[PDB]
């Protein structure tokens, strides 16, 4: 039972075995900002590189999507890749990860996300902690991503974790509308009606319907891509000033370039950046998900509120009912023993029996490489079972 | 030819003079190409309570049908189906079933050197696997993969009872000459029916508190417990009643 | 309880058109809540640092939406309903100098004081296709007094702007100065809780 | 349509979220408020119904309808159970490149979507893409200003 | 019809997207309803001065 | 509504959250019961009344 001790210490931990689930999921995220066009051209190239090698049947792809963030950010495009067949194929999804991972290092052009789909889905992986830094000072979010880098700083030398990534980014440039709201009024103008003409001309305006094949389908106005597209397109958009005369829309309006966050995130109706991180091996779930606490609480401290979701909110608010359960059961069963045999003592060698099969199951696991499994502990359970069945009949 | 102004003439200004109308995608964020040529995915979620292989065979013979009448050059393709994994562990599970109930019939023909005895798991297998899928449809469970594996787990449970009940039977008749076949059977029943109510019972307590256990890993657990406390439930009454009649 | 309530908002979402425009801009709360106050939650400063406006509003931003989530709490609210609000105080006296009336204040404030949508620059369908995307952010919305007081009403005949500071008062203030809420002889926002039916 | 992430945070996710507050067996609010749109996951505790999440979420979005900007409340607020996964994919190409992807979503969308939702099982069918046929009406500076 | 009525309230909710703007700016109202005439009752007036 | 009562235009930002905006006259102005000699309204001509 010692060597069980050991054996359960050696042995790694994981939730889910990692499956081949026959196609291969390839995430393609361009500069943030970068247009369609380019990331069309890059996933053409995508397939067409992808196409020479045997084990791929056909290509999926998804441009103008991401698929980690939900979204339309034309800088990212999912290319979801079909494997020809389990049996017709004779390597599997790894190697195929490591090809494709080893072709396109080089490049540096189109970032590469090779990633073989979620064995169940909904499946967090590796337990790992989904923090929500809640700003409760309503800080702009470009002072939130400074203070919750100045969090992963510190996190990174913590021992208890590692890999700790943040989704908030603003990278993303953007032109800001700056209004001088003098020489707005000055020209009799209403900000509602300059905003109306802006959004009518550079974006998309849509207006009412009009019916085809008897469905309502949108109207929609906006200005011809080849003016809209430079910069300075405000010059040539003109609204009326009530005076019955043209003003020019970059009279009093101007565009400058500044850098913005494209996705914003509200956690429990406050501002936050998800922080997603997984365990430092050797190291639980909880141990890192305090450890992460803490560090949050030193880097930020009564200006952003820490939080839980998933895996990490289910173990912050878990009761414990499951130790509470198994001790019941092992009462009961105990209780039960003892009633068939008529004496208390003897259900003791019925108990002692399944470390046996306990014994074996972690041994032969652990010399075939295989880690811990939720399908290892099913097993283990008919193991139990059976070695419990083969006892009573041998005590009685 | 809407009118956006009327000019001092009777003639009038037109959007079609200052603008151009064409038929548009609200969008053009996003665009969807299959093997580098232009495709639109759909989705397709299962409705709860339904059978996925069936959904599957029906909109596959659906898009079939569509296609026959698709404009030229529009080919369709089904490049994701949750279909193929279920059948593989379905036609996985049923080989098991298969090759279980084989070697139940060799390892009892080798060491209990009869061939009349062989039908008697034949018979009471079956019969509590299908009690165990009942009983599944009676609590609403549903058929997916982590309730094949427990099926999987399950075989071995019926079988062993098969293998305790018929053994003790060959054995008690072995010991004595004189016993008669059913006076064998009865004695060894007498012998081993609490035991095996304990077994039952404390299998099912063994089960219990896994169930109990909240967390996706929680239900997960959940599934194959409870199929698994069925099974050997429903294993230790055909046992107990139709194992010993049979043999 | 619950299927009651589902009932209850089915047969009002109709008659919720027939309402005023203002009624519905507030908005019609339909809750399960038993009207009886299951406890009072008072927070008070013991310092007195903390002036009743400012607790109210911490109350209700950290305190109140969590409390809310708790389950089997039907409904919490605090007495005081001081919330924060940009206050315009008018002075009709001024307003009358100026010939300015309050409509004209109104509309100032509900035209400047609002975030419009504003479109990506380099999208498609374009034929020059530019090498990047930028989105366009605006800020209409202001933020601090002085911002709220140099809105312009009116331009006079030289380049002169009549300016709400003329005319009106702005400060931060309390959403309603109805009620208090007291605990002891001390001033503490009470929480109100209301179970849920069964 | 057509408005950066901070306002349509601000302006649309604030009410709502303040609206949505304190449904039944709530655990806790996951919302993103990309370019033009905002999305509000509301995750439950386990073992409630999702009917009943789904209408209680439409009761107190319903209540707040009213609060949210012009175009919002124009293009109105949708409520989905979320919870669901994938039977399978199909993807409809135009091998000879005939038609372009808005021709290819319209025959799909007409055609090909009704008949999923007649198959028995499939309870949603949905495509991808987001082309639907529109109007659009390309206005062009230079001849605005020609014509004043 | 309880959760009939949920459930078809709940499916309108997520087509609220498809719907037509002005059957959007009225809201749609999902009620069960019964095919079934328990009784009719007449009023009417007498004297017939109403 | 805009001078004696208080008149909610929109909201504002702050602390993330959005707080309205209440347009109302001084307290003094309001207070005695011959209010409406003070506040004036301005015809479709400029006269005020
Ligand atoms: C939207 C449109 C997409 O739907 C989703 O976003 C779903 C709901 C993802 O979960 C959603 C769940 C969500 C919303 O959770 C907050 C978010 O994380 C993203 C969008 O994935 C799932 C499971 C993806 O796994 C996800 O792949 C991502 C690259 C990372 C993500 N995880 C590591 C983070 C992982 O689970 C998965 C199985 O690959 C997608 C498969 C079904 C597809 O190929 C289909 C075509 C999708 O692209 C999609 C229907 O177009």
């Amino acid at each position: 039972i010692g060597f069980i001790a050991y054996l359960f210490k050696i042995v790694p931990s994981s939730l889910v075995p990692s499956e081949d689930q026959g196609v291969i999921m390839s995430i393609i995220n361009l500069p943030s900002g970068s247009s369609i066009h380019r990331t069309i051209e890059e996933v053409d190239t995508i397939n067409k590189n992808a196409t020479q090698m045997k084990e791929i049947s056909s290509s999926v792809s998804l441009i103008g999507f991401d698929l980690f963030t939900s979204s339309l950010k034309e800088n990212a495009a999912a290319v979801f890749f079909i494997l020809k067949d389990w049996s017709q194929r004779e390597a599997s999804s790894d190697q195929i990860i490591a090809q494709l991972f080893g072709q396109y290092a080089a490049d540096r052009n189109a970032l590469s996300y090779f990633l073989n789909l979620p064995p169940i889905p909904g499946l967090s992986l590796t337990g790992g902690f989904e923090m929500y830094a809640q700003n409760k000072s309503g800080k702009d979010y470009d002072a939130i991503q400074q203070d919750v880098n100045k969090m992963l700083e510190l996190a990174r030398t913590r021992k208890e974790l590692a890999n700790v990534r943040t989704t908030l980014d603003t990278s993303f440039p953007q032109y800001k509308l700056i209004i001088d709201r003098d020489k707005m009024k000055y020209y009799n103008l209403n900000m509602q009606d300059v905003f109306n003409t802006i959004s009518a001309t550079i974006g998309t305006y849509y207006v009412n319907d009009f019916p085809m094949l008897g469905k309502n389908f949108q109207v929609n106005i906006r200005a011809l891509g080849d003016f809209r597209n430079t910069q300075d397109a405000l010059k040539n958009i003109y609204i009326r000033s009530s005076d019955n005369k043209m003003i020019p829309l970059n009279s009093f309006l101007t565009l400058v370039r500044s850098a913005g966050p494209d996705d914003v995130k509200r956690f429990n109706l406050f501002p936050a950046a998800l922080i997603q991180g997984d365990p430092a091996p050797g190291y639980t779930s909880g141990q890192a998900i305090d450890a992460i606490a803490e560090v949050a609480k030193q880097s930020l401290g009564d200006e952003y509120s820490i939080a839980w979701s998933g895996s990490a909110y289910q173990e912050v608010s878990s009761k414990g009912a499951g130790a509470y359960a198994f001790v019941l059961g092992m009462i009961f069963v105990f209780l039960i023993l003892a009633a068939q045999y008529e004496r208390w003592l003897m259900p003791l060698a019925v108990i002692t029996a399944v470390p046996f099969a306990v014994f074996g199951s972690i041994l032969l696991v652990a010399l075939r490489g295989f880690d811990n499994d939720i399908y290892f502990q099913t097993g283990l359970l008919l193991l139990i079972g059976l070695s419990a069945k083969n006892a009573i009949l041998i005590i009685e | 030819n809407i009118i956006l102004r009327v000019n001092e003439d009777k003639s009038f200004l037109r959007i079609k003079d200052v603008a151009k109308v064409e038929i548009g995608a609200e969008q053009y964020n996003s665009t969807g190409r299959l093997n580098t040529s232009a495709a639109v995915p759909i989705i397709i979620n299962l409705q709860s309570g339904a059978n996925a292989v069936n959904t599957a065979k029906l909109i596959n013979e659906k898009m079939q049908e569509l296609s026959k009448n698709f404009p030229q050059g529009l080919k369709y393709q089904i490049p994701y189906d949750t279909t193929i994994f279920v059948k593989a562990s379905i036609k996985e599970v049923i080989k098991t079933f298969v090759e279980a109930l084989a070697l139940v019939l060799v390892v009892m023909y080798l060491f209990l050197k009869n061939f009349k005895s062989t039908i008697i798991p034949m018979i009471a297998v079956p019969v509590s696997l299908l009690g165990t899928f009942a009983v599944l449809y009676v609590l609403g469970f549903s058929i997916n993969l982590l309730t094949l594996f427990a099926l999987v787990l399950a075989i071995g449970i019926v079988v062993d009872d098969a293998i305790i009940v018929v053994e003790n039977i060959d054995r008690i008749l072995h010991e004595d000459s004189n016993i008669s076949v059913k006076d064998a059977a009865i004695k060894a029943m007498n012998e081993v029916s609490s035991p095996v109510i304990s077994i039952v019972l404390v299998l099912c307590a063994v089960f219990i508190p896994v169930s109990f256990i909240s967390g996706f890993v929680g239900e997960i657990q959940r599934q194959f417990a409870l199929t698994l406390a069925i099974s050997v439930a429903i294993s230790g009454f055909v046992a107990l009643t139709l194992t010993p009649s049979l043999s | 309880p619950d299927q009651a309530a589902i009932d209850v908002n089915n047969r009002i979402s109709a008659a919720t058109a027939k309402l005023p425009e203002a009624v519905k801009k507030l908005g019609v709360t339909v809750r399960k809540s038993s009207s009886t106050i299951l406890e009072v939650v008072s927070v008070y400063s013991e310092d007195s640092s903390m002036n009743d406006i400012d607790i109210y509003n911490y109350v209700s931003l950290n305190i109140l939406d969590e409390l809310k989530r708790i389950p089997g709490v039907g409904d919490a609210s605090a007495i005081g309903n001081k919330n924060y609000s940009m206050r315009i105080w008018l002075e009709p006296d001024l307003l009358n100098k100026f010939g300015v009336t309050a409509n004209d204040v109104i509309n100032a404030v509900n035209d400047q004081n609002a975030q419009y949508a504003t479109g990506k620059i380099g999208e498609e369908p374009v034929v020059n296709k530019s090498p990047q995307v930028i989105s366009i952010t605006m800020q209409g919305r202001l933020q601090t007094p002085q911002e709220f007081e140099n809105i312009i009403l009116r331009v006079n005949e030289d380049k002169s702007f009549l300016r709400i500071k003329d005319v009106a008062k702005v400060e931060i203030g309390a959403e309603q100065y109805n009620s208090t809420g007291r605990l002891n002889t001390s001033a503490a926002v009470p929480i109100i809780i209301n179970l849920q039916s069964g | 349509t057509g408005a950066d992430a901070q306002t349509i945070a601000s302006t649309v996710a604030t009410p709502i979220e303040d609206a949505i507050n304190g449904v039944d067996n709530m655990i806790y609010m996951d919302s993103t408020s990309s370019p033009g749109q905002m999305k509000l996951t509301v995750y439950f505790n386990i073992g409630t119904d999702p009917d009943q999440a789904a209408i209680d979420v439409n009761n107190r979005i319903s209540a707040a309808t009213a609060k949210l900007p012009e175009a919002v409340k124009k293009l109105g607020v949708t409520v989905r159970k979320s919870s669901s996964t994938i039977l399978e994919v199909v993807s409809v190409y135009s091998e000879d490149s005939s038609m372009n992807d808005i021709d290819i979503y319209n025959y799909v969308s007409l055609n090909i979507l009704d008949e999923l939702k007649r198959i028995p099982g499939v309870g949603d069918a949905s495509a991808i893409g987001n082309k639907n046929y529109s109007m659009r009406i390309w206005l062009e500076p230079d001849l605005l200003n020609k014509f004043g």
